């Protein structure tokens, strides 16, 4: 394990791999800690949704997320990967999208080859 | 005004829009008539197609961006920055940044770190602060403040020095009970109050989008009006000085639109067993659910096929998308005639969240967009 970044809001670290992988730790004022496991491949950034509801405050930690992704990493990608067989799946697409998050077409190059997983992509302007 | 132009287009490949503007007019105006009291600010994300974005600027609409290129869109067409609100749930810096440089002043923020991201890059901006709603369609994260922590927020944007004008709510699309938004209301009071108490002299209030885009639908748009109204009235009357403003998104252009796709493959199906033996047929189109059918994926949509070559037996058939993705099904089930390789079907109201992506590669669809005499008429009036 490796310290990556520290901020007021978030603590990053890195697990040894070719491509890095980030444990991102959103810790937002009067909300409970969310670890997110994330990918840093391609100058994008994917992030593992886990099986089950997200958890509260989900929304903060997915701001600062971003602006970690953003600011830090100078992504031009950030990914939203889930298994496709949830019950749901409208939902997390629905919510992503609102956050601004698009559909990607299966078999995209950015997005690895798994017909078992649903993928919504955000970019930066 | 309807199928002529669609003929036309069919007499003389890749499937392609037919969009009325006089059907946008029509909304316009039937806004005006439903909600007098409430100015609609257009969400651009709905469709973005600058031809639908003029229009609605000429007829005299504010603007709901959600981005730095919605933003230079809508301004690159000389709306001034006071007609335009920035109201996405989800801000990066850079973005408020771009809205500080450019003019733009109202602003939505629900938590602290858009706050403070807000007090960073875009001091003395116009804050709306957005409530949550009743989530009775449902999301996977709360969107909007709670009382408690609008009450926070509001001493924490006066503590940062920070003004705060308003409130914004969005309901939502999945609505099915109008209660919805008299709660909303009545929450936007409390809270207006409470900036008061602050020291906050609030004036505006959105309360979002979500109304519907067709009849086709269990809430029509005057049944929501009909609710909404009355609660205005109660909650914000006219003599206090109250700013009215809305986001709607489908109303304005989901009718309007007419999907033409074109079936590029057939297969037959026939089941047997005994003891069905039943035939039946499916077809792939030129278009899908990670084109212009999101809605499939987003709200388990029931789109309805329309012949364009009315007639036949009928057989159950289901049509789907050109990825042969297991996920890309337009319809399960219906009854149609055999068709063939080449012909074309029919989609109405596919105005809302059809068009544009350019991450994917998929060119936007041609778009054909038809005026009658008089509401030509009727747009040059209003310029
Ligand atoms: C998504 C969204 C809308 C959508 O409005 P519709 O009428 O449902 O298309 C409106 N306002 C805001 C802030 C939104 O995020
Ligand atoms: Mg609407």
């Amino acid at each position: 394990f490796y310290s990556d970044d520290r901020l007021n809001v978030t603590e990053e670290l890195t697990s040894n791999d070719k491509t890095r992988i980030l444990n991102v730790q959103s810790r937002l004022t009067d909300a409970k800690r969310i670890n997110w496991r994330t990918v840093l491949s391609g100058g994008s950034l994917y992030i593992e949704i886990p099986g089950g509801a997200l958890p509260e405050g989900s929304k903060d930690s997915f701001a600062v997320l971003l602006e970690f992704a953003e600011e830090q990493l100078r992504a031009d990608h950030v990914f939203i990967c889930f298994h496709k067989n949830r019950e749901d799946r409208a939902a997390l697409l629905r919510t992503f999208s609102f956050l601004g998050f698009e559909i990607v077409r299966p078999g995209h190059p950015l997005v690895p080859k798994r017909p078992d997983a649903c993928f919504m992509a955000y970019t930066f302007e | 005004t309807a199928k002529d132009i669609l003929d036309q287009k069919i007499n003389e490949k890749d499937a392609f829009y037919v969009a009325d503007l006089g059907d946008i007019l029509k909304k316009h105006l039937r806004w005006l008539k439903a909600l007098p009291r409430v100015t609609p600010f257009y969400a651009v994300k709905c469709n973005d197609s600058k031809a639908i974005v003029k229009t609605l600027a000429a007829t005299g609409t504010g603007f709901d961006c959600a981005s730095k290129t919605e933003i230079q869109l809508v301004q690159s067409l000389g709306v001034p920055p006071e007609r335009i609100i920035y109201a996405n749930p989800c801000k990066q810096v850079s973005q408020i940044k771009y809205a500080a440089n450019n003019g733009v002043q109202m602003m939505t923020f629900d938590s602290e770190v858009e706050l403070m991201k807000v007090a960073r890059a875009h001091p003395k901006a116009k804050l709306v602060l957005r409530i949550a709603t009743d989530d009775s369609c449902r999301l996977s994260v709360k969107f909007g403040a709670t009382l408690r922590t609008s009450r926070l927020l509001l001493e924490r944007a006066k503590e940062l020095n920070i003004d705060v004008v308003g409130v914004s709510f969005h309901v939502g699309s999945g609505c099915t009970d109008p209660e919805t938004f008299v709660q909303a209301i009545s929450d936007a009071r409390c809270v207006f109050d409470m900036g008061a108490e602050v020291g906050f002299s609030m004036y505006l209030l959105d309360i979002g989008g979500g109304f519907p885009g067709s009849e086709d639908v269990k809430l029509k748009f005057e049944e929501i009006t009909g609710v909404i109204n009355p609660a205005l009235d109660k909650y914000f009357p006219s003599d206090s000085g109250v700013r009215i403003i809305a986001e709607p998104g489908r109303y304005y252009v989901a009718s309007a639109f007419t999907l033409a796709v074109n079936i590029i493959a057939k297969k037959i199906v026939l089941k047997e067993q005994t003891g069905s033996s039943e035939q039946t047929f499916m077809y792939y189109v030129n278009d899908g659910v990670y084109g212009s059918f999101n809605c499939i994926l987003y709200d388990h949509a029931h789109v309805k096929p329309l012949l364009q070559k009315r007639p036949e037996k009928y057989y159950s058939s289901s049509i789907w998308g050109p990825t042969c993705d297991g996920l890309d099904r337009i319809v399960e089930r219906c009854d149609l005639p055999e068709m063939h390789v080449g012909d074309w079907m029919l989609f109405e109201n596919m105005g809302a969240y059809t068009v544009a992506s350019t991450f994917n590669g998929f060119q936007r669809p041609t778009i054909y967009y038809v005026m009658s005499g008089p509401a030509w008429q009727l747009m040059q009036q209003f310029q």
